[PDB]
């Protein structure tokens, strides 16, 4: 009200929020991982020309 | 409908009967009673744009 003396009364001050606590992530599950074993673990490496 | 009373310089009508009838009016009295929050509404639980 900009006052010292509040008239008898209901007035509009805040506005109550509740407030999130955790931030949840949801994505699918986690599947078809791409092929690097055939690259990193292998005997047969190329040719540095091939 | 037309209609032509049959208007003279010495004749009168005079009801015999009466319908005692019930009209009906209808009006509005108050509306909805709303409220805003700028808070929420226009930036929306971010504080960057508040
Ligand atoms: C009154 O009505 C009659 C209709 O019959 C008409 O002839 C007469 O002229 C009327 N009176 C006057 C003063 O005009
Ligand atoms: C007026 O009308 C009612 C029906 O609406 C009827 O019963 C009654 O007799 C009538 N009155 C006269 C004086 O004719």
């Amino acid at each position: 009200l900009k006052s010292f003396t509040v008239e008898k009364g209901i007035y509009q001050t805040s506005n109550f929020r509740v407030q999130p606590t955790e931030s949840i992530v949801r994505f699918p599950n986690i599947t078809n991982l791409c092929p690097f074993d055939e690259v990193f673990n292998a005997t047969r490496f190329a040719s540095v020309y091939a | 409908a037309e209609n032509s009373v049959a208007y003279s310089n010495n004749s009168i009508a005079i009801p015999t009967n009466f319908t005692i009838s019930v009209t009906t009016e209808i009006l509005p009295v108050s509306m909805t009673k709303t409220s805003v929050d700028c808070t929420m509404y226009i930036c929306g639980d971010s504080t960057e744009c508040s």
